[PDB]
C-alpha cells in the first residue's frame, strides 16, 4: 500500500558523449534477455521469464532474490547466532524498462516461484529508458536477423539529459 | 506514423512470446508424471523425468546420448529431480514457441481462451507440433469454437484410443474450457 515493481528489460553501457548525441532512429544494441530482474526503489527483488499476457508485458516469478524466511510465529531473539568548459566522458548506463505495476506490499509479499505478474505496458507500446533513475526517453525493441537493438523513438534534449544525469 | 524516424537496416519491430497460461505445470506434472530412469512412454518412445521425449527413434544409446547432451554430463540413462524439474521448465517454453512458431497451429492457439491454450500446448507436449497440425479438421473446428464438434471428432483419434484417460481429460478441457478434469 503501495509500492511499484520495476521490470528491467535491459541495461545498456554507454559513455556519456554517445548519450548527448542519441536522436529519435538510433538503435542501441542489446543481448536479448533470457531472464530478468525486477526491482522495487531501485532494489532487485526477483528474477523471472517475461513475455505477454493479454497483450500486456508480464513477468513469470522464477526466483526471489535474498528471501527472507518466515519465523514471525516466534519470538524474536536477544541475539542471533549469525551476529565546466570540457566534461569527463563518463560510461553511463541506460536502463530499459519492460514496465511497472503498482502492488500493495501485501500483494507484493504473496508472491513466489511461478506467479505470474502483469505489467502496466502493453506489447509494441514504447519502452521507457531512463538515466540515474530518470526518464530521459522512449525505444522499441527492434531485432535484424540474429541480432537485437533498441531504437530510439523519442528523447530529451542533451541538456536535459545532462541533468537528470547528475542531479 | 508516431515518428520519423530515418531507417538504414532493416530492423524489425521485436514482441516477445507470450507466456504460458496458467495452471499447464500442473496440469502436465498429472499427465506426464515422474520417471527418473529412461521408459518407453505411451507412444513407444524413449523418455525421462516428465514426459522429456529423448529420440524420436530406437535407441537408448543415442537415448542415453541426447539425455547426456540435455543434462551435460554423464547421466547413465538416470538423471536428478531436480534436473527433471528444469527440463521440464525448458520443455514447456520450447512447446509454446514452437507453437507460436507455426504456420497452421498459431491461428488456433492465438483464437483459444487460456484454459483452452492449456488444452492445446498439452496436445503439443505429448505429441509434437507436426503430430498435432495433423488434426486439421478438428483443429479448424477449436479455431470456431465449435466445442462439442472437435471434442467428439477428437475421442475419433488414434491418439484418444492410445490414451483414452489422458485424451478424456484434455477434450473435457477442449469442450468446457474448464479445470473440472483436473
Amino acid at each position: 500500500s503501495e509500492l511499484e515493481l520495476v521490470a528491467n528489460f535491459a541495461d545498456i553501457p554507454l559513455r556519456l558523449s554517445q548519450i548527448l548525441k542519441l536522436k529519435p532512429g538510433d538503435v542501441l544494441p542489446i543481448e536479448k534477455p533470457d531472464r530478468i530482474i525486477a526491482h522495487v526503489d531501485g532494489v532487485p527483488v526477483l528474477t523471472s521469464q517475461y513475455g505477454t499476457v493479454n497483450g500486456q508485458y508480464a513477468l513469470r516469478v522464477e526466483h526471489l532474490i535474498n528471501p527472507i524466511l518466515n519465523s514471525l510465529n516466534e519470538e524474536q531473539p536477544k541475539n542471533n547466532p549469525s551476529d565546466i568548459d570540457l566534461i569527463m566522458d563518463i560510461p553511463v548506463k541506460l536502463t530499459v524498462e519492460l514496465g511497472r505495476t503498482r502492488m500493495t506490499i501485501k500483494e507484493l509479499l504473496r508472491l513466489t516461484q511461478g506467479s505470474v505478474v502483469a505489467l502496466d505496458g502493453l506489447a509494441g507500446e514504447p519502452l521507457d529508458i531512463l538515466i540515474n533513475g530518470y526518464l530521459i526517453a522512449q525505444g522499441e525493441v527492434v531485432v535484424v536477423a540474429d541480432k537485437y537493438g533498441v531504437r530510439i523513438t523519442d528523447i530529451i534534449t542533451p541538456s536535459e539529459r545532462m541533468r537528470r544525469l547528475s542531479r | 506514423g508516431p515518428v520519423d524516424m530515418s531507417n538504414e537496416l532493416p530492423w524489425q519491430v521485436w514482441t516477445p512470446d507470450d507466456l504460458a497460461p496458467p495452471n499447464i505445470f500442473e496440469m502436465l506434472r498429472i499427465d506426464e508424471g515422474l520417471r527418473l530412469k529412461i521408459y518407453k512412454d505411451t507412444e513407444g518412445y524413449y523418455t525421462i523425468g516428465i514426459g522429456h521425449l529423448l529420440t524420436k527413434s530406437p535407441s537408448l544409446n543415442a537415448a542415453k546420448s541426447e539425455l547426456d547432451k540435455a543434462i551435460g554430463r554423464n547421466t547413465n540413462g538416470v538423471i536428478t529431480k531436480d534436473e527433471a524439474e528444469k527440463l521440464f521448465n525448458q520443455d514447456v517454453d520450447a512447446a509454446v514457441r514452437g507453437i507460436l512458431r507455426n504456420a497452421k497451429l498459431k491461428p488456433v492457439y492465438d483464437s483459444l481462451d487460456a484454459v483452452r491454450r492449456a488444452a492445446l500446448i498439452n496436445m503439443v507436449f505429448q505429441m509434437g507440433e507436426t503430430g498435432v497440425a495433423g488434426f486439421t479438421n478438428s483443429l479448424r473446428m477449436l479455431q470456431q469454437k465449435r466445442w462439442d464438434e472437435a471434442a467428439v471428432n477428437l475421442a475419433k483419434s488414434r491418439w484418444y484410443n492410445q490414451t483414452p484417460n489422458r485424451a478424456k481429460r484434455v477434450i473435457t478441457t477442449f469442450r468446457t474450457g474448464t479445470w473440472d478434469a483436473y
